């Protein structure tokens, strides 16, 4: 076969078992079975408590979740504990490679980006908590090695398509399709700990540690009519996103849509907003105002001297949340209509574009 | 492909005041300020209804913007000096990447009726950019800590409201199509030395758009650079870089030196031109000038941020190989080369930087398989290397099957790893 893949294993996503390099006895880093508790070094036991997945974020830092219950590394006063992910600054760690095989885990004070400490045990012969230390240079007691490395099988992501094409009418009586053909703009991977689902966190970690969000666009029909020559007709058009839809997406993937059609990221997903927007070809909002649903009335005039069939389309963006098996999670549509991008399908095709009149907002 | 730049990062917009009745906005006028306690000079950002500025907003990783001018290539800067009522003047200045040159854009207003505007904030929204005193008079732009809530509406807020007007397009190069890496080139005879790096088939794996303010291109003035090369193209490519090519006699063991990595000279060159360089893990490292864009750049390049502070250097290793065949065999070894090319909008190549990745390598031969038996690595010694990020050698003997890519981290090493 004629192509060579240059992807190197360690630069991907995988499950790992961790132990300290200087440790002679077979101790492994061990997460508590309970959702909350102290991170400890225990005898290596091949249990899910000792299998961890590092979720990479925008700035290189990682979120360290265990394979048992999905709780993550949480930095406290003097030691590291296991707890539920909330997007707290104390749950972001940096993997610093001193050598090709050894590394240490660093956490920086949210109060000062200068105060950075590394994780270190107080014993190699006994079970120990993971304490902080400021002595980093030439200190090998903080060095961690990977006992095991199990590579994940990510779900197949769809190929990106170009922007959706405006529907073409077949005749005068053809109102056209209610929707055009859906085009996939992009898709992005999201850690299971940042989404809502009926599957437990522990089970997600084992079977679908990564979900993915799909971004598709298409033209949505608003109205269609046969315009008499010289006729002026008033049409109702909608734009934005419904309250139900906003709430569903916000609870679903911890993302909302701003009034500038940019994405608002909550505490959970704020750390991956750069990768999220890049993969989905979207933008981060610059306003604090949320997108809402608006109903317009626009006047359209057929300037032609013959009957012309017109159908108004508005550009729609839909987001869907999927599991690793491709199943869609959300049962409520996450759709936003943008009236800045509208197109008027017409028959006959050579007919001119309708003359836009006055626009009024419906206050129901 | 798509680098996913915002619309305002692709245009030099004329910034008008929202509430001005006489078409006042940000200007490059040479006339001084007409307001009493609003002194101007040569560095001042002016406000006038004539000689408009056309400004682009380069997007930083954290969402804030660099505001650069199309004509002189300088950027907006918040001066530390104090004016009346303890306000900072906004001045024109060469790009440095300091915090004083970063601005946060905040949109507000009636988005539904298209009556929205935007402001510029600094220092975690503790200061807002504002006209000095006037709405419809020639004055200066400044930073003030006097921020009013939008409700109830304050008149002073109108001095801060901006909208987008006319624009020029920023010069943006097209992104190349990605391609697949070929198989390791086979020799066709005993006299075939194989494929040299200058003739090797490149595969495009990534590309990034670099703002011209972080690129050092001494062949152009800052005006031409900003206007004709607003974004430079940095493409990432891969090819098979030959390490050596030699005929190995039957049943003989030969010493062969393998030189990989990257020289300090090349590292310094990339640092000087782009404030970027290669880490020992072959990930990207950045210095102050371009550090603000490192996340966007790496996502485009499809090369990761480095997780080490150790700089990649030259790697000289001595290997001993044994030919287990009853005949002389032409052997040639290639390693994975990671190539970065800086191009202008027109396509002209500015400079090339190559790192040779010893971790991915393979060997081909003539006569090929199944006529001949695979070459065997019997001894491995690191001769010269200025860092100990990777002081590991292969556990010998190791067989290099023709065409097979040996991944160093997937083999047994000395000292032992992953165990
Ligand atoms: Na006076």
């Amino acid at each position: 076969l004629d192509f060579i893949d240059s992807f190197i294993p360690t630069e991907g996503k995988y499950i790992r078992v961790m132990d300290f390099y200087n440790s002679e006895y077979p101790f492994c880093i061990h997460a508590p079975s309970a959702p909350n508790g102290d991170i400890m070094t225990e005898i290596c036991s091949r249990e899910n408590n000792q299998y961890f997945i590092f979720f990479p974020t925008d700035d290189g830092r990682v979120i360290i979740a265990n394979r048992h219950n999905g709780s993550v590394f949480t930095g406290e006063a003097t030691s590291v504990v296991s707890d539920i992910y909330t997007g707290s600054p104390l749950q972001f760690f940096r993997e610093v490679k001193r050598t090709m095989a050894t590394y240490y885990l660093a956490i920086q004070n949210p109060e000062s980006a200068t105060d950075v400490r590394a994780l270190e045990p107080h014993s190699h012969e006994l079970p120990s908590r993971l304490y902080y230390t400021n002595n980093i240079e030439n200190n090998s007691n903080i060095l961690i090695s990977n006992k095991e490395q199990i590579y994940l099988t990510l779900p197949s992501l769809p190929e990106n398509e170009q922007y959706p094409k405006t529907p073409v009418l077949s005749g005068i009586d053809d109102i056209g399709p209610n929707q055009s053909e859906k085009s996939i703009i992009g898709s992005t991977l999201i850690p299971c700990i940042m989404v809502s689902d009926f599957i437990s966190l522990g089970e997600r970690m084992k079977t679908t540690p990564y979900y993915y969000v799909k971004h598709t666009q298409y033209w949505q029909s608003m109205w269609s009519a046969l315009f008499p020559p010289g006729s002026k007709e008033t049409k109702t058009e909608k734009s934005g996103i419904t309250d139900t839809s906003q709430i569903s997406m916000t609870d679903g993937i911890n993302v909302s849509i701003g009034a500038d059609f940019g994405l608002r990221f909550g505490n959970k997903t704020f750390g991956i907003k750069g990768g999220f927007t890049y993969d989905t070809k979207t933008q981060i909002t610059n306003t604090s105002q949320l997108l809402i649903e608006t109903t317009y009335t626009r006047e359209y005039t057929n300037t032609e001297n013959f009957p012309v069939r017109y159908t108004g389309y508005v550009l729609a963006s839909e987001f869907t949340l999927h599991r690793s098996d491709g199943t869609q999670v959300n049962t409520i549509p996450w759709v936003a209509l943008n009236d800045n991008y509208t197109t008027i399908a017409r028959y006959p095709h050579f007919a001119s574009e309708p003359l836009l009149g006055n626009t009024k907002i419906i206050t129901d | 492909l798509n680098y996913n730049l915002p619309e305002i990062s692709k245009k030099f917009y004329n910034l008008k005041n929202k509430y001005s009745r006489n078409g006042y906005g940000l200007s490059k006028t040479e006339f001084p300020s007409s307001i009493e306690n609003c002194p101007s000079n040569e560095y001042s950002i002016m406000y006038d209804n004539k000689d408009p500025r056309f400004l682009i907003r380069f997007l930083l990783d954290d969402g804030r913007y660099i505001i650069a001018d199309r004509d002189d290539g300088e950027v907006f800067d918040e001066a530390p000096t104090y004016l009346d009522n303890n306000n900072h003047p906004i001045i024109s200045r060469h790009y440095t990447g300091e915090e004083r040159q970063k601005f946060e854009q905040v949109g507000s207003g009636d988005y539904i009726t298209g009556e929205q505007f935007f402001q510029f904030y600094t220092q975690n929204k503790t200061r807002v950019l504002s006209n000095c005193r006037a709405l419809d008079s020639r004055t200066i732009l400044l930073s003030t800590a006097k921020i009013f809530p939008i409700y109830p509406p304050a008149s002073e807020t109108q001095l801060t409201a901006f909208v987008n007007s006319s624009f020029y397009a920023a010069a943006i190069p097209q992104l190349p199509q990605t391609s697949l890496l070929e198989n390791i080139p086979e020799p066709t005879s005993l006299d075939d030395s194989g494929v040299l790096p200058k003739d090797a088939v490149r595969a495009v794996k990534g590309s990034a758009l670099l703002p011209c303010i972080i690129v050092h291109d001494p062949n152009l003035n800052n005006s031409d650079k900003m206007k004709f090369n607003t974004y430079y193209l940095l493409e990432y490519k891969e090819y098979w870089h030959q390490l050596w090519s030699q005929i190995i006699p039957a049943h003989q063991t030969v010493k062969i030196q393998e030189r990989t990595g990257i020289s300090e000279v090349v590292q310094n060159s990339m640092i000087e031109d782009l404030n970027m360089y290669i880490g020992a893990d072959f990930g990207m490292l950045f210095y102050f000038r371009s550090s603000g864009f490192k996340e966007q750049i790496t996502r485009g390049l499809n090369r990761p941020l480095s997780q080490t502070t150790t700089q990649l250097g030259e790697r000289v290793e001595e290997m001993e190989y044994y030919n287990s065949n009853d005949l002389d065999v032409r052997y040639v070894k290639y390693a994975l080369a990671r190539e970065f090319t800086l191009k202008r909008v027109n396509g002209e190549i500015v400079k090339n930087w190559v790192a040779v990745d010893y971790r991915l390598a393979g060997i081909q031969s003539y006569p090929n398989a199944p006529i001949t038996n695979p070459l065997t690595l019997t001894k491995h010694t690191i001769i010269r290397c200025e860092n100990s990020y990777d002081g590991h050698i292969f556990k010998t003997p190791l067989i290099f099957k023709n065409g097979e890519v040996i991944v160093k981290t997937n083999e047994e090493l000395i000292p032992k790893i992953n165990q």
